[PDB]
């Protein structure tokens, strides 16, 4: 994404929050409008705010945008439980490389309706029979978190690996907590020639790190 | 017998820079609007107060057409109540304006190998245009305290700059062609007609 | 009424091409423009390009470097979005949307203006099978350092399409415990779950635990016994 | 001022085949302002492209114009029949001047002239000069240089000659030669040679008379 | 469709002016400029000049700057070009062209060229009189006769071998203008060998100007 913005920001009933849009001399600095849009899970983005500052009729004053420099902030005041969503700003990049239309991100927006809770993390090793097969998946599972935001990284021995690595988007479990997975794709080789690979999960500046090894 | 010179405006080799945008005048002839609205040519032809579908049942005064170049994505800035350069600096129209702005890509035309730079605009200006005001002046541009005298350094700006047109250029870094259309009503008889 | 209403769901292959639709309701449909934007699974937002619906002009992103073509029917006000030489990385709900922008005549350039209008999506996946049964694994009993009379085992279903998988574990005598987590949408545009149960420890000897896989789409049923492994 | 040099002067082609034809200004023309012209034997010139690279109205596909700068090109995809003929260009950047023209020509074999020399007629000599003819006949390419001598001597400034157009049928040129000499002149010599230089020829052909044999 | 028409064909003497005109149809008149450009006989293309049919506005090749003047008389969508002082180098044929290189209502240059020529007029510009040609015989596998057509004004003349019956072989070659200010032309025929002095060969010579026919039967010796 072009403009950046905070992956997830969370506040209580009532309370008031700000989601930053920075972006750079050739869209925002360049005095190109920033327009914000919300998006609820399975659904369109719906327009929230356009030319900076400007409400659509159905949007209430809760909502309010402004533009300074190369930056934009999106303020909800009163947060209410139906304003948890996905929020994006929008801009325009003129370059001698093309005109386009450039998003931020997201940021993720929790209202909080109930006590902060850790992940629970179990990781399985590779099955014997999938090794047989040639093939090798380590599974993190992530559960009973909330908020649902979580970044998970993977380690071989004490190195990073992002190669072959696909996390689930975190969904609502039945206690309105949070579940997701990923999964780790190596080699038997791979598996097998080093001392450890590990699954870590950071949620809200907590990290959870579990371990397995070839037995 | 008397045709509307339009051709001469959207056919000439040359368009005037923008900072000394070119005005013609277009009086006592018989006008074609539909060739021009339906012009494969044009890719911008948005209009203020009048209908374009509407223009060759209509008559005027006079009509009056301004013509210059300016980069793709300043067209925008040809339109009543908008801000930057082009507008604040070297071609304002009204609130209440009464015309067409029509634009096309010129690429093939004012872009070359190694860059076409004929095509000026004003960079620094003390303050905003009024509509249709021309400002050809190109007076040392003092931006600090130290007096300038009439020589460019610290603070002390040249007040014109170059488009750079390369033919790879970004479209919104093109050149485009514009002409601005005012469709005049003094309280006197028309003489620009529709056919 | 001023509705957008999209194609349905396709599946293709790594290499070929699609064509989706967008057709307008409710508003003068040549008044306004298109600009198409799309969203990878859990990802952003990222515009694809515009077109002027009145003399058919358009403007591409850089990425989708002559890639896609962006066509209009005048005549029954429809948008059209074609993307070639599909890769993995183009599986996303593939949304048009309508910028806020409307003059007497007709104008390119409407990039500037926040998109009011948007269709319900189409969901565009890059993958070599429309349709595959699971390869079900055993994830052999495992007990933490800190609760060691409590174990997690389970079954890793992997590599199916499409949506939905369903896991019973001792053909729906086992509930308490067991957790179907959601699937991961890989690269290769298939779909992998596990399905775990936290159990005590002392009934690993004794207990059997089979995981029973129904893949309707396929029609494929797999029981999987989830033994102890030493 | 603007010189524009058109090359190569002919073009010796086949129907069927590619002409490019070339068109070089002494100084940047703007390409608005370069132009292609045809003019077919005995007819006024036609515009085929302006603006250095579109086509006029009416004007086929075949015809496409392109450069900027300097350097203009005329390309006919497909020479048909009525395409062998002389295209000029025209530059309006600074005032407005044409190049010197290309000739597109019919291509065939080589061939040779046939020479025939005549000697003025004894109803000329009567009236006081002496026209001595030399005809070159149904040769292939274009270029032919005839020389004059009288008893061996190299005959200058005293010669005319014009060219045919090039023959619907065959495709050749022929060419005519006239000598004018006094009466005077003409009677004080032997020997009157006509000397033809061609490539259809491996050394120069010389045919001549004796005066009054 | 638009037809520009221009007057007929001139003789002139040196000292003298001509007058060509240029009738156009089939377009809106004062919406396009006329250009006048002129051929030498086989020469290139020489500009003379534009007119704007709108302002009478001119431009002219600095070459005739001051000996010619271009005109248009409007109600009879003519243009007119007046060129004076003429000498011999003025023998040319002169095209008048519909304009699209400076506009007539604003002057400035145009994406465009001249189109929809006129068919020409010749102007022939000599101190000569006007004088029927000598025909002179030019005597002979294959063999070649002819006849020169010498010291006649002005062009053209026409030339046949046995009254059009014999096309076959058969070469007329353009004019030259001697230093005389008269004109010179060959006419020759190839024909068997063997058909000499077996064979009758006459050219037939028309001068239409001077009301000039010849018939010279060509015979060996
Ligand atoms: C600018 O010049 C162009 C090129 O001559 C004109 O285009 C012609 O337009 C007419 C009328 O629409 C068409 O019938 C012809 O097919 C076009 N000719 C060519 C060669 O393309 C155009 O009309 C001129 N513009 C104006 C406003 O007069
Ligand atoms: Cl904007
Ligand atoms: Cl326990
Ligand atoms: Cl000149």
């Amino acid at each position: 994404s072009v403009l950046t913005q905070p992956p997830s920001v969370s506040g209580a009933p009532g309370q008031r929050v700000t989601i930053s849009c920075t972006g750079s001399s050739s869209n925002i600095g360049a005095g190109y409008d920033v327009h914000w849009y919300q998006q609820l899970p399975g659904t369109a983005p719906k327009l929230l705010i356009y030319g900076n500052t400007n409400r659509p009729s159905g949007v209430p004053d809760r909502f309010s945008g402004s533009k300074s420099g190369t930056s934009a902030s999106l303020a909800i005041t009163g947060l209410q439980a139906e304003d948890e969503a996905d929020y994006y700003c929008q801009s325009y990049d003129s370059s001698l490389s093309g005109s386009e239309v450039v998003f931020g991100g997201g940021t993720k927006l929790t209202v909080l309706g109930q006590p902060k809770a850790a992940p629970s993390v179990t990781l399985f090793p590779p099955s014997s029979e999938e090794l047989q097969a040639n093939k090798a998946t380590l599974v993190c599972l992530i559960s009973d978190f909330y908020p649902g935001a979580v970044t998970v990284a993977w380690k071989a021995d004490s190195s990073p690996v992002k190669a072959g690595v696909e996390t689930t988007t975190p969904s609502k479990q039945s206690n309105n907590k949070y579940a997701a997975s990923s999964y780790l794709s190596l080699t038997p080789e791979q598996w097998k020639s080093h001392r450890s690979y590990s699954c870590q999960v950071t949620h809200e500046g907590s990290t959870v790190e579990k371990t397995v090894a070839p037995t | 017998t008397n045709l509307c010179p339009f051709g001469e405006v959207f056919n000439a080799t040359r368009f005037a820079s923008v900072y000394a945008w070119n005005r013609k005048r277009i009086s006592n002839c018989v006008a074609d609007y539909s060739v021009l609205y339906n012009s494969a040519s044009f890719s911008t032809f948005k209009c203020y107060g009048v209908s374009p579908t509407k223009l060759n049942d209509l008559c005027f005064t006079n009509v009056y057409a301004d013509s210059f170049v300016i980069r793709g994505d300043e067209v925008r800035q040809i339109a009543p109540g908008q801000t930057g350069k082009i507008a604040d600096y070297n071609y304002k129209l009204p609130d209440d304006f009464t015309g067409c702005v029509i634009a096309w890509n010129s690429n093939n035309l004012d872009s070359k190998v190694g860059g076409n730079y004929n095509y000026l605009y004003r960079l620094f200006r003390k303050s905003n245009l009024k509509p249709f005001e021309r400002d050809i002046s190109t007076e040392i541009y003092q931006a600090g305290s130290t007096p300038c005298n009439g020589v460019e350094g610290f603070n002390c700006y040249f007040p014109l700059q170059s488009y750079g047109f390369q033919p790879t250029n970004g479209v919104g870094y093109q050149p485009y062609r514009v002409v601005v259309l005012s469709f005049e009503l003094l309280h006197a008889p028309a003489t620009v007609c529709g056919p | 009424q001023v509705q957008l209403v999209q194609s349905g769901a396709e599946v293709k292959k790594p290499g070929a091409s699609v064509k989706v639709s967008c057709k307008a309701s409710g508003y003068t449909f040549t008044n306004y423009g298109i600009s198409w934007v799309r969203q990878a699974p859990g990802q952003g937002l990222e515009w694809m390009g515009w077109i002027s619906a009145y003399k058919g002009n358009t403007n591409y992103a850089q990425k989708l470097q002559g890639r896609v073509t962006m066509t209009t029917d005048t005549s029954t006000s429809t948008a059209y979005m074609e993307l070639r030489s599909l890769r993995s990385d183009d599986t996303a709900v593939y949304y048009c949307a309508r910028p806020d922008y409307q003059v007497l005549g007709y104008d390119f350039w409407i990039g500037y203006y926040g998109m009011d209008v948007w269709g319900q999506g189409t969901t565009v996946i890059v993958s070599s099978a429309s349709t595959k049964g699971p390869s079900v694994f055993p994830l052999a009993p495992s007990s933490k350092s800190t609760s060691g009379g409590t174990a997690a085992l389970g079954c890793l279903v992997k590599d199916y399409f499409p949506e939905p998988v369903t896991v019973s574990w001792n053909s729906g005598a086992l509930t308490s415990g067991v957790h179907t987590f959601p699937a991961v949408l890989q690269s290769s545009g298939l779909y992998s779950l596990s399905s775990v149960v936290t159990v005590p420890s002392s009934s690993l000897g004794t207990q059997t635990y089979i995981c029973n896989v129904n893949h309707k789409p396929s029609n494929t049923k797999v029981d999987k016994k989830v033994e102890p492994k030493s | 001022e603007i010189v524009l040099t058109q090359s190569p002067g002919t073009l010796s082609l086949s129907p069927g085949e590619r002409a490019t034809l070339s068109c070089r200004a002494s100084q940047t023309v703007s390409s608005t302002s370069l132009a292609w012209y045809q003019q077919k034997p005995g007819q006024a010139p036609r515009l085929l492209i302006y603006g250095a690279s579109s086509r006029a109205t009416g004007i086929p596909d075949r015809f496409s114009g392109s450069g900027s700068g300097t350097d203009f090109t005329l390309t006919i995809s497909r020479l048909e029949p009525e395409d062998f003929a002389v295209y000029y260009c025209q530059q309006h950047d600074t005032s407005l001047t044409f190049g010197g023209g290309t000739k597109v020509e019919i291509k065939r074999t080589v061939a040779a002239p046939s020479v025939f020399i005549f000697p003025p007629s004894d109803e000329q000599l009567k009236s006081g000069t002496a026209s001595v003819v030399c005809l070159l006949n149904n040769f292939y390419p274009r270029e032919a240089k005839v020389q004059w001598k009288v008893d061996n001597a190299l005959q200058s400034g005293n010669s005319q000659e014009s060219v045919t157009e090039q023959d619907s049928k065959d495709s050749t040129y022929s060419l005519s030669s006239t000598l004018t000499l006094s009466k005077a002149d003409y009677e004080k010599h032997k020997v009157y040679a006509c000397e033809v230089t061609h490539q259809g020829l491996s050394s120069p052909v010389t045919k001549s008379f004796n005066r009054g044999e």
